């Protein structure tokens, strides 16, 4: 979160928190009412955000679901959508934490080692998160879509 | 003269509580007087009746279903023609006081129960009991209690108005009279059916022997051991709940005491005791480095005193004064509060806390080595190479017997 | 002992009536001035040991025969016991003013008191005066018209409670007369 | 790391008092032996390699630690010994000058016996090497100077034990 | 950033120590070990104590533990003094 | 400049961490990277690292590219940990010698 | 009567002390709860006849053996002395809802009652069946207010607890 | 000369080396949880139940735990007529399920030494998941129904081990029922006759 790494920043520097750090912990907690509303929208829209998320993913990447693709059959396609439910969950954590620190140490650190070791095309799962982003930002206003989309594209950046 | 008069002399004219009962453990807990008012509500007659049944029966279950001989002796008191002294005499003549504390009791257990029930204290010396032994055997039990409550003891310290209570009287005429007191009135839980063991010897809890401990302490001059006066104890019931830095409450006895733990603990409490005797000779003069210049920095600083508020203008600024008693000596709030923080920061007190903390850990560890032959040990320590030898062949200490067969 | 609520119940128990709305308007006025009664007992016990020394030594300068040799306040033992029974009585009025009923005063303190002072050789008519000095100080402290200490109060009326404590002090005066 | 003067100043300072007659009494005792210690440290610096060559040949040069399996077998392991014995003869020289064995446990003794047990170095043969090294050191510096230099050798042997 | 970007075999930076430490990790061990130098007899440098006990971070314990055995060291004891276990978020 | 690492002088003077730990934490400090990291290039930062955490210059060309790619991917905290965790540090300085 | 005031000036008399700040603070709670516990005092007094009728025949509904001959409730002069007895217990609850303690109950309904009902062979389980019918007839927004019902159904099962 | 001397060298030193033994940061000497108990010789059923039940992996971990391992006299004291009802069913070899929680109620996250419980009552939930109240008053500590016997045992990862006199059962733990017989209704017409018809529910029929 912004609270924990604004601390560990000033922790390492042998000092307390500046006004630049304490006027933002202050500014973040007054932002906390609006963050829970945004995460509350994505919380009980996972049925559509995931299922329509895998909608565009297969239309854009039919190789991964075609015979020979990693997510082929009734089995892998279920797990094919399971990971999108994971990453959609971590974005709800990042929105409430005000940072990608929850998304950092979960689903991002060493993610290329996992998916390379699973045979999954890491570029394909990046395409899946982008398809979820258009569904997510279509569910919110412009002021919110600059945030909810904002955490997806960070996940897109670290996932390639 | 800190205490002007004891509790055995009556309270003279000018106090509501006696002088020893003010600063003793009288005021803390429930061992107080609940003296009857003149005319009273039958609820308030039940309050003074319930304290009598607690006191003279000693937390015994009186079994309110029967109260067989009780309700004649109650109804003499509820009218008002029986005194509280005459109620507590009449309860000590009934059958339900006899079948508890006389039909199975030794004449040491009976006399030590009448001191707890009727009076407050314990029996002090040996010939104090030997009067009440010879008064029972020549006059009988009905003329024992009549000759027991009508001496000079009961009519001064309770009168004929108040119930008896445990007399935390401050001045104890042997010092063991406080020790046998707290060993008899054993805490808020234990009754005298339990303490004399009348239930466990009983045939289905009935008609058992009321045997006694502490008979060796009334014959010879021998104190009570400290575990009976600190664990199952009325001082835990009238406990001040302080922050007492040597905590007087004894720890429960540990399973698996080792001799390796004791033999370094006895060397540690000899280390602190030899270091306390060195550091206490250097106290209060040579430990104060600012003391040597107080004769001069007290006369260097007696120049240009300021009587109103305002001066020491110092070239034309304000820089005023405080002019109190404290800040004319320059002291602050951190200068009288430095006495409260004198447990960690002191040196002589630094030793005497850990002396009594580790002796109190010693006196329950050494007393837990009263269990020898089948006791399962353990090794909680890492089995290091430190080990004292078993060299106990010949005489090493040998306490001096100069009369070996002197005849 | 009774209070202001257990007086009307045992008054209603003699007629076996339920305590209904004909009697409950008099008790809901007692909890209406419940804040003023707690503000009146607090004004007396905050000034308690200085009320009695105002009164016991006020009795001496009005009748100097008590500190004459062979009197009844001549010895330090007798003067300190006279301060003792001055503040026993002022305690027992402040139980009765706190309960709003005199049935703690008349049976724990006043019962047998006149028969005690005749047996002790305590003169009765001077102890009327030491109580009657405290009656002036109890109505002064409750009305906040004490001339050298004003206590902080929310402003309003206490001529009922000043008259109520004055009815409890001449219960003490009528008992030992 | 305190010498005799540092230890005297510390104890006199730790009570906050000046250097009284007893503190200076030991300091005068140290300055009297100041001439002896330098000449003792002089010859030991000259015959450093000769003393260590004499000790190993007199104590553990021929017994089984040297033969295959024992330990000093390999040339790296043998070369570590004379490197290792050089510190004992060197740090003991420092204690002889400073007049206080604080430098030994500060820089030699701590973690030493715990280290030889890790490597499996025989503490028994080590002390006898230092004892033999103490014996030759009394040859060079004389009797009383050998008593001084010898007083820190067994300090190493005691703590290393 | 962290040591698991996607580097493995056949990648541009050389194949090296890859630790599973998060961004600015705050976990650190308390290790104990001896590490004989095995190189002083042809370098003849001064000698230093080889028995050390120190707090190494979680970010670089694996590299250090992988290296202590590189030069024949033996690890007598290690513990995780600072940090949690199974903690998803909060190691930062 | 009156700078202070009281926490590091704490954990080194007590022996809680080595000199090597105290040196590595000094390298990842912010008073360091403001001094010898921000005003320079990753090229020049690599050579200035060797003068500090190794007491010598770079030796070869491949010794550059191994340590430039590390700094290229992990920055200052990845470079100084890759020097302090090398063998060449340990052969000269292990845990006690500055 | 044991009340709030009578238990705090008895212990203060037992210590020999003036009414301190702890003694005045207990009587402040007497002012706060009297808005609730006097609302149940006038609700019970206004409807004491229908409550004692509806609880009286709930005693004989569970225990219909009492109307047998030789029993306690055999004929109509004893059942009329039964409905008086539940009326005395509902009178003491209204008496002890005004005082605020259990003073009217512990002096006039409880003390000695364990010897009387053994002597006249009265079934005490039939008393507590009639009181517990009133404890469960109580509709909490309808009969009285919510905190008046908590003050009323705390005093009835004081009477259930001391009887059985 | 002051008794509480100190550590260090150079000037301003009391003649005692740093750390009292020249070691600033001392390597520990304790073992972990389960073999500090294995050496004690009293926690034999405790270490064995941990090994069988798989809970012993949990208290292997480095998190600061406060184990309340009962001595086997406590386990031998499980032959209450009362406590044998709710605990004997775990002796069955399929009921390892409840055995892990009941053992996991004895692990407390944190290092609560007895000296840290100076007249303090603090609760906490276990690693089982339900709250337990540690109470230390008058030099006697309690953990639920523990009545701790031995004060503390220092362990590897800053963990503590207290010896308790009994076995703490979790609060909302119901004992597993004994294995029974799956019973089936013999007839079908004894059950249609057991269901009330709609015409019965309206009182149209008896
Ligand atoms: C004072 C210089 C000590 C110290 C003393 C305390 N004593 C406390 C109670 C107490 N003291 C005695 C001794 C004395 N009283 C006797 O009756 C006789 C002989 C007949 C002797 C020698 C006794 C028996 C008792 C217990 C009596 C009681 O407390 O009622 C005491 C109070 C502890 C408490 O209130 O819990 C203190 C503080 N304390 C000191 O630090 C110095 C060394
Ligand atoms: C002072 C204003 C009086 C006075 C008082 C004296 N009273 C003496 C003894 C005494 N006083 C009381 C009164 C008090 N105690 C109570 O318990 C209660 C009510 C609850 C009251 C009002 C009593 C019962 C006693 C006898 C018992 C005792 O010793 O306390 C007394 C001592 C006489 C003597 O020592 O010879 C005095 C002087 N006497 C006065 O002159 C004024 C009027
Ligand atoms: C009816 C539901 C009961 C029942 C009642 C009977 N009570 C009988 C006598 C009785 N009850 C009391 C207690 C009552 N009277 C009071 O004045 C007060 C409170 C102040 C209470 C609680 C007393 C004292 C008596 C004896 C005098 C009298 O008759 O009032 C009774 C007559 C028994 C007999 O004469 O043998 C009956 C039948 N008995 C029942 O069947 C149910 C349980
Ligand atoms: C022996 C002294 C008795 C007796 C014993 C038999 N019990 C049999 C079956 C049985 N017993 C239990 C209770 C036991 N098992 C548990 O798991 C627990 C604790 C939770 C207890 C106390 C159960 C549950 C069962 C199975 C029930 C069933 O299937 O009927 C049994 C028959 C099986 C066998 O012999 O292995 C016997 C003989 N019966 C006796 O007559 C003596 C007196
Ligand atoms: C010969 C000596 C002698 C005396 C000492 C006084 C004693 C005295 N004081 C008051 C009258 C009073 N006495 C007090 C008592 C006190 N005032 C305080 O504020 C303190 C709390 C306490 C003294 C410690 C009070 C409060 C009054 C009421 C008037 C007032 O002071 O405001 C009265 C009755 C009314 C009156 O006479 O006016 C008397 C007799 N009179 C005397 O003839
Ligand atoms: C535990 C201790 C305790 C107390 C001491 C009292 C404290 C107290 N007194 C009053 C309140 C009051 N007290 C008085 C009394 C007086 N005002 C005067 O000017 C007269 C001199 C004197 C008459 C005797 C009056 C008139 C009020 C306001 C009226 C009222 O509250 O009913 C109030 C209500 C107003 C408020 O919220 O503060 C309170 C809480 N209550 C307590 O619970
Ligand atoms: C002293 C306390 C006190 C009370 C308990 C009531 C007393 C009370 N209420 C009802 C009577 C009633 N009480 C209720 C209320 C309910 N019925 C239910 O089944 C629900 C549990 C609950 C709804 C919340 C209803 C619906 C009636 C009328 C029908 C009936 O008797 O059940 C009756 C029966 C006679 C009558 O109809 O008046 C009595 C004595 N008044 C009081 O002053
Ligand atoms: C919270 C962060 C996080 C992630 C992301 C995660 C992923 C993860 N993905 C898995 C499998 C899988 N993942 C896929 C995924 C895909 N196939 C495709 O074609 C697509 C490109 C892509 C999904 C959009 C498939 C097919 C498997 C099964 C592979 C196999 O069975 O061999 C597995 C192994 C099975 C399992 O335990 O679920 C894990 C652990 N775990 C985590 O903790
Ligand atoms: C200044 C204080 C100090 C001391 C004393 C010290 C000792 C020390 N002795 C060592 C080894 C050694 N020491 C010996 C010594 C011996 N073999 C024998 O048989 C004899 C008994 C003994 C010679 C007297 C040997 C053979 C080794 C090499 C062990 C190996 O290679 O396994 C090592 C391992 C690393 C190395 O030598 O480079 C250290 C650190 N370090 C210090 O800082
Ligand atoms: C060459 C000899 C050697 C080994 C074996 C070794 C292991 C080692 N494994 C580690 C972590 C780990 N190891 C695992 C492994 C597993 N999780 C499971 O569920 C499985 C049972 C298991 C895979 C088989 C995990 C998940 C971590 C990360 C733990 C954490 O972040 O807390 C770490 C911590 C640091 C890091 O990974 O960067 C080290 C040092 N080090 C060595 O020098
Ligand atoms: C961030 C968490 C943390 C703490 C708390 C910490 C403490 C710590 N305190 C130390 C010393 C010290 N600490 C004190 C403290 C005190 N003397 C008293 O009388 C008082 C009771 C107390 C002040 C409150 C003193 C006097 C020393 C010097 C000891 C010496 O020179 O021997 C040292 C030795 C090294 C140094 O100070 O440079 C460390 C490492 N380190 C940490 O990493």
């Amino acid at each position: 979160s912004i609270v924990t790494k604004s601390i560990v920043n000033a922790d390492a520097e042998a000092r307390y928190l500046s006004p630049g750090e304490l006027d933002r912990i202050k500014s973040f907690v007054l932002s906390g009412q609006r963050r829970l509303r945004i995460a509350q929208t994505l919380t009980e829209n996972r049925e559509r955000i995931v299922k329509q998320g895998g909608q565009q993913l297969f239309q854009r990447r039919p190789d991964v679901v075609s015979p020979g693709g990693n997510a082929y059959g009734e089995e892998m396609t279920a797990t094919c959508l399971r990971d999108l439910d994971y990453y959609l969950r971590l974005v709800t954590y990042g929105i409430i934490a005000g940072d990608v620190t929850p998304i950092e140490e979960i689903g991002l650190v060493g993610v290329k080692e996992m998916y390379s070791a699973l045979g999954t095309p890491i570029s394909g799962v990046a395409e899946g998160i982008r398809c979820m982003k258009d569904v997510a930002c279509s569910l919110l206003s412009g002021e919110d879509a600059a945030e909810v989309g904002f955490y997806f594209d960070y996940t897109l950046a670290a996932m390639q | 003269k800190v205490v002007d008069r004891l509790d055995s002399q009556p309270s003279a004219a000018f106090e509501q509580t006696k002088q020893v009962y003010t600063f003793s453990r009288y005021i803390l807990g429930p061992h107080r007087a609940v003296v009857a008012p003149v005319a009273m509500d039958p609820s308030e007659k039940e309050v003074v009746l319930r304290a009598v049944y607690r006191q003279v029966f000693g937390n015994a279950y009186i079994m309110e279903e029967e109260r067989a001989e009780l309700r004649v002796m109650e109804s003499q008191f509820l009218l008002g023609e029986l005194s509280v002294k005459e109620l507590v005499r009449a309860l000590a003549k009934s059958s339900t006081y006899k079948v508890r504390f006389f039909e199975g009791a030794v004449q040491y257990r009976f006399i030590e129960l009448c001191f707890k029930h009727l009076l407050g204290r314990a029996p002090d010396n040996h010939e104090e009991i030997a009067v009440h032994m010879r008064k029972y055997q020549q006059e009988g039990y009905d003329a024992e209690i009549d000759s027991y409550l009508d001496a000079g003891e009961y009519d001064n310290v309770f009168g004929d108005d108040t119930v008896p209570f445990l007399r935390f009287r401050g001045v104890y005429t042997p010092c063991d009279s406080f020790n046998r007191q707290c060993a008899l009135q054993g805490g808020w839980a234990n009754s005298d059916k339990a303490m004399g063991g009348a239930a466990l010897s009983g045939y289905n809890g009935s008609d058992g022997r009321q045997m006694s401990t502490m008979i060796g302490n009334y014959i010879s001059g021998k104190p009570i051991p400290y575990e009976k006066v600190a664990a199952d104890t009325p001082l835990k019931s009238t406990a001040p709940n302080w922050y007492a830095r040597p905590n007087p409450a004894l720890a429960p006895q540990p399973a698996y005491v080792s001799a390796k733990e004791i033999a370094e603990l006895r060397s540690r409490v000899s280390k602190l005791e030899a270091a306390w005797s060195v550091a206490v000779k250097q106290s209060a003069a040579a430990k104060d480095t600012v003391e040597t210049w107080r004769a001069a920095a007290k006369e260097m600083a007696a120049m240009r005193g300021i009587s109103p508020m305002g001066e020491a203008y110092f070239g034309g600024i304000a820089q005023k004064v405080d002019n109190g008693a404290l800040a004319q000596l320059g002291n602050k709030a951190s200068s009288y509060k430095k006495y409260l923080y004198a447990i960690e920061t002191d040196e002589v007190s630094r030793l005497e806390v850990d002396l009594e903390e580790a002796k109190g850990q010693l006196r329950v560890l050494e007393a837990a080595m009263a269990k020898s032959t089948p006791m399962t040990r353990t090794a909680e320590f890492k089995t290091l190479t430190k080990n004292v030898a078993a060299v106990t062949a010949a005489e090493k200490a040998d306490p001096l017997s100069k009369r070996p067969r002197i005849s | 002992m009774l209070d202001a609520f257990s007086r009307v119940v045992v008054n209603s128990d003699a007629k076996a009536a339920y305590v209904g709305g004909s009697d409950l308007q008099a008790l809901k006025s007692f909890i209406a001035d419940g804040n003023k009664r707690l503000d009146a007992v607090n004004s007396i016990v905050s000034n308690a040991s200085c009320m009695v020394s105002d009164a016991v030594s006020g009795m001496i300068c009005e009748n100097p025969g008590l500190i004459s040799p062979g009197g009844n306040c001549y010895t330090n033992r007798r003067m300190a016991a006279c301060l003792r029974d001055g503040e026993i009585i002022l305690r027992y009025v402040s139980y009765a003013l706190l309960a709003g009923d005199a049935s703690v005063l008349e049976d724990r303190c006043l019962n047998g008191l006149k028969e005690t002072y005749i047996a002790l050789g305590v003169p009765t008519n001077s102890s009327i005066r030491a109580v009657s000095i405290m009656k002036a100080q109890a109505v002064a402290f409750i009305t906040n018209t004490a001339t050298e200490r004003k206590m902080s109060f929310a402003a309003g009326d206490c001529t009922s409670l000043a008259s109520e404590v004055a009815s409890y002090f001449d219960r003490v005066g009528a008992a030992i007369s | 790391m305190q010498d005799a003067i540092t230890s005297v100043i510390n104890a006199a300072d730790v009570q906050g008092k000046y250097l009284d007659a007893n503190s200076v009494e030991k300091l005068r005792g140290y300055f009297q032996t100041g001439e002896l210690r330098v000449r003792a440290a002089a010859t030991i610096a000259a015959n450093a390699a000769t003393i260590i060559k004499e000790a190993v040949a007199k104590s553990l040069l021929y017994s089984d630690i040297t033969r295959p399996g024992g330990n000093m077998y390999t040339t790296r392991r043998y070369a570590a010994c004379i490197r290792d014995l050089d510190y004992y003869l060197r740090y003991a020289t420092y204690g002889m000058l400073a007049g206080d064995p604080s430098i030994l446990d500060e820089r030699v003794l701590n973690g030493l016996k715990e280290t030889y047990n890790s490597l499996g170095v025989p503490i028994g043969a080590t002390i006898q090497a230092i004892q033999a090294m103490k014996e030759v050191t009394g040859s060079l510096v004389g009797s009383d100077a050998g008593k001084e230099m010898g007083l820190y050798f067994d300090y190493i042997c005691s703590g290393l034990s | 950033a962290y040591d698991m970007d996607g580097t493995g075999a056949g990648s541009l930076e050389p194949r090296g120590i890859k630790s599973s430490a998060v961004e600015k990790d705050s976990r650190c061990f308390k290790v104990t070990f001896v590490l004989p130098s095995q190189s002083r007899l042809y370098t003849f440098r001064e000698l230093q104590n080889v028995y050390t006990t120190k707090m190494v971070p979680f970010s670089s314990w694996y590299a250090e533990q992988q290296r202590i055995q590189k030069m024949g060291g033996k690890i007598l004891k290690v513990e995780l003094v600072a940090g949690g276990q199974m903690r998803s978020v909060g190691n930062q | 400049y009156g700078f202070s690492f009281s926490v590091l002088e704490s954990q080194v003077k007590n022996g809680q961490i080595s000199i090597k730990e105290f040196v590595r934490s000094l390298g990842k400090s912010s008073v360091y990277q403001k001094q010898f990291y921000q005003p320079y290039v990753n090229s020049r930062v690599v050579e200035l690292a060797f003068r500090h955490f190794l007491g010598r210059n770079l030796s070869s060309l491949a010794e550059f590219q191994k340590f430039f790619a590390i700094l290229s991917k992990k920055g200052l905290t990845g470079l100084v940990d890759s020097l302090i965790n090398s063998r060449e540090y340990s052969d000269y300085f292990n845990e006690e010698t500055v | 009567m044991k009340s709030v005031i009578t238990t705090v000036v008895s212990a203060a008399d037992a210590a020999g002390r003036f009414p301190s700040n702890s003694d005045l603070e207990s009587i402040q709670g007497n002012i706060q709860r009297s808005a609730a516990r006097l609302e149940a005092a006038e609700k019970l007094a206004g409807n004491h006849e229908a409550v004692v009728k509806e609880a009286g025949d709930a005693c004989f509904a569970k225990y219909a053996y009492l109307k047998n001959p030789g029993e306690a409730g055999e004929n109509q002069e004893k059942i009329n002395k039964c409905y008086r007895d539940v009326d005395h217990y509902m009178r003491l609850v209204n008496y002890c809802l005004v005082v605020g303690g259990t003073g009217p109950l512990d002096e006039w309904g409880i003390a000695g009652a364990r010897e009387v009902y053994r002597t006249l062979n009265l079934p005490t389980s039939a008393y507590v069946a009639s009181i517990a019918y009133t404890r469960d007839r109580l509709c909490v927004p309808r009969d009285m207010s919510a905190q008046a019902g908590v003050e009323f159904s705390a005093y009835l099962d004081y009477l259930i607890n001391a009887l059985s | 000369r002051t008794a509480y001397p100190y550590t260090g060298s150079g000037y301003g030193s009391a003649g005692v080396p740093y750390g009292q033994d020249t070691y600033g940061y001392k390597a520990t000497t304790a073992k972990s949880i389960t073999e500090t108990a294995a050496q004690a010789g009293v926690f034999n059923t405790f270490v064995k139940l941990l090994n069988e039940s798989g809970v012993e992996k949990l208290v292997e971990q480095a998190g600061p735990y406060t184990v309340f391992a009962p001595t086997d006299d406590a386990f031998a004291a499980l032959l209450e007529p009362h406590s044998f009802n709710k605990l004997a069913t775990l002796l069955r070899p399929e009921n390892n399920d409840a055995l892990r929680k009941v053992l996991m109620h004895h692990v407390i996250p944190g290092a609560f030494t007895s000296a840290s419980l100076m007249d303090r009552a603090v609760t906490v939930k276990s690693l089982a998941g339900e709250p337990i109240s540690i109470m230390g008053l008058n030099k006697l500590v309690t953990a639920g129904t523990a009545k701790v016997v031995r004060a503390d045992v220092p362990c590897a990862n800053g963990c503590i081990i207290h010896a308790v006199s009994s076995v703490i059962i979790p609060p909302n733990y119901v004992p597993v029922p004994q294995p029974t017989k799956p019973v089936f209704p013999r007839s079908v017409i004894a059950e249609i006759a057991k269901l009330p018809t709609p015409r019965q529910a309206l009182g149209l029929d008896p």
